[PDB]
């Protein structure tokens, strides 16, 4: 979708950037990128997440949009959940996002880019059985985004449904749990294409 | 108030998994006096489900 | 009057006969006080020890406060106990009760040929009184012992609120012009019946 | 979207004495405040604290 949009200046800011098959997005980054790279950083370290301030410094163009994606969350309904667990695994499921929009804020990488989007799912809005701790980190940025959003800068959180080209080949049953739920999966570059142009004009 | 949020998620997690039991979240002004609760109690009566 | 069972004229009658009554009352030695606590409990406390005995349950407004008159003495002994055991209590007012069964001989010396001579007709609609808590009958509405009754015994205006409720009363609208009687008339209605079902005060 | 509920919106009554009423808050004083309001209205309640 970068590519398409005409993204000459690009990095991948995710562990799974070094050690994935990310041969076929570099290739497919061939059109329109002029400059592509990887940080192969662990959002999990404030030390590690600082480092990307480089990326702004450095001779390349200066940042100007940034893109946090959907990230998956295990399973628990109400029953099997209890207060040493829940403190474990809702600050597993919100401590990147967190201390990427604070520090990129506390430096000025936010509001020194024209849109900044936090993943969060579309089942959030009434919510589901089954998905406790997600439901909590989907609420949790939905009220950080307006933290922000409230002090003049273009955060949004954005509740999408499923990604079409996320739907594993090898394994169509989590499309087709929420198939009979009624959700349906769309592409990906048609839900950035629907949202992207906004934050900075309504 | 971001602390907040565990609230709303644990509402919608009660409304898909306890389906026979009602239930309603309040969400009252942090900064305004809170209203007299049989004014609360009252409205959410009214609510059968949740 | 305003249910068409007496005229105007029967009216300025027995009104200005029972203000008489309700000077000897007001000019006695006794008084008055609100404990907040209910019937049954302030009845309990009336048996529960000797030292107290001369004060009587002369209103019940509401569930959550009962009104205590008689003797000065007992009322400023029972006002104690109940801050003792925890509970709000008032501060002294008028008697509101008869002092004397010779009150009773001063009172039927002057009901009777008043009240025999008012033009008394059927009601067009149901008559509630706070001696009852129920309809008043046409056989019981002409005798002097009915009216008598007010200053006798328990105000029990709690029990006829729940008869208009209980009877479909949707609606109740207040004359409020002395002692706020739709304070009383909502605190005694909004805990009774289905939930849900309307009650409107004004 | 938040709908006010300017139409209808009167409380009603609570639904009578078929069983007490559990109040738990992060303030004592809150809690009592609301099972003494609770007293007023007849209407049976405990207070709870952590």
């Amino acid at each position: 979708w970068l590519a398409a949009r005409g993204a000459r200046s690009v990095v991948l800011a995710g562990a799974e950037s070094e050690r994935g098959d990310l041969a076929g997005a570099r290739t497919t980054g061939h059109a329109g990128i002029e400059r592509l790279e990887h940080v192969a950083v662990d959002l999990s370290s404030a030390a590690d997440v600082a480092r990307l301030a480089e990326l702004c410094a450095d001779g390349r163009p200066p940042l100007r949009g940034v893109l946090l994606l959907p990230q998956p969350v295990a399973g628990g309904g109400l029953d099997e959940l209890d207060g040493a667990r829940f403190g474990a695994e809702l600050a597993g499921a919100l401590r990147g996002p967190v201390e990427l929009t604070r520090r990129f804020t506390d430096v000025g990488l936010t509001g020194g880019t024209d849109f900044f989007v936090l993943s969060t799912s579309v089942v959030s809005l009434p919510g589901r059985a089954g998905t406790v701790v997600g439901s909590a980190a989907d609420a949790f940025l939905t009220a950080l985004a307006r933290h922000h959003r409230q002090a003049g800068l273009p955060v949004v959180a954005a509740a999408w449904g499923p990604w079409l080209e996320s739907v594993d080949e090898s394994d169509e049953a989590p499309a087709v749990a929420f198939a009979e739920a009624g959700v349906y999966p769309a592409p990906g570059g048609e839900m950035l294409d629907a949202l992207l142009p906004l934050p900075a004009a309504g | 108030h971001p602390a907040q949020a565990p609230l709303t998620a644990l509402f919608t997690s009660l409304v898909w998994e306890h389906p026979e039991l009602p239930c309603a979240q309040v969400d009252l002004d942090p900064a305004e006096d809170p209203p007299t609760v049989v004014s609360l109690l009252g409205q959410v009566m009214r609510l059968p489900g949740a | 009057y305003a249910a068409g069972a007496l005229s105007l004229a029967d009216g300025a009658a027995l009104v200005t006969a029972l203000g008489r009554i309700t000077e000897r009352v007001a000019t006695g030695p006794g008084a008055s006080v609100w404990v907040r606590a209910t019937e049954d409990e302030v009845r309990a406390a009336l048996s529960g020890s000797q030292e107290q005995v001369g004060a009587a349950v002369a209103a019940v407004d509401e569930p959550g406060t009962t009104v205590v008159s008689g003797d000065a003495g007992a009322v400023a002994r029972v006002a104690a106990h109940w801050r003792a055991h925890g509970r709000a209590t008032g501060a002294p007012r008028p008697a509101r009760l008869l002092l004397s069964p010779d009150d009773e001989q001063a009172a039927l010396a002057e009901l009777r040929a008043i009240v025999a001579g008012l033009a008394f007709r059927e009601p067009e609609v149901p008559l509630l009184s706070t001696v009852t808590g129920q309809p008043v009958e046409p056989a019981e509405l002409r005798s002097a012992e009915h009216w008598l009754d007010h200053l006798r015994g328990p105000t029990r205006f709690l029990d006829g609120v729940r008869r208009l409720r209980t009877d479909g009363v949707t609606r109740l609208v207040g004359l409020d012009l002395s002692g706020d009687l739709t304070g009383p008339a909502g605190r005694s209605a909004a805990g009774f019946g289905e939930p849900g079902r309307p009650l409107l005060l004004a | 979207v938040w709908h006010a509920l300017a139409e209808d919106g009167r409380p009603g009554a609570i639904g009578g004495g078929t069983g007490s009423w559990l109040v738990f808050s992060d303030d004592p004083e809150r809690a009592a405040a609301w099972c003494d309001e609770l007293a007023l209205f007849g209407v049976p309640a405990v207070a709870l604290a952590g």
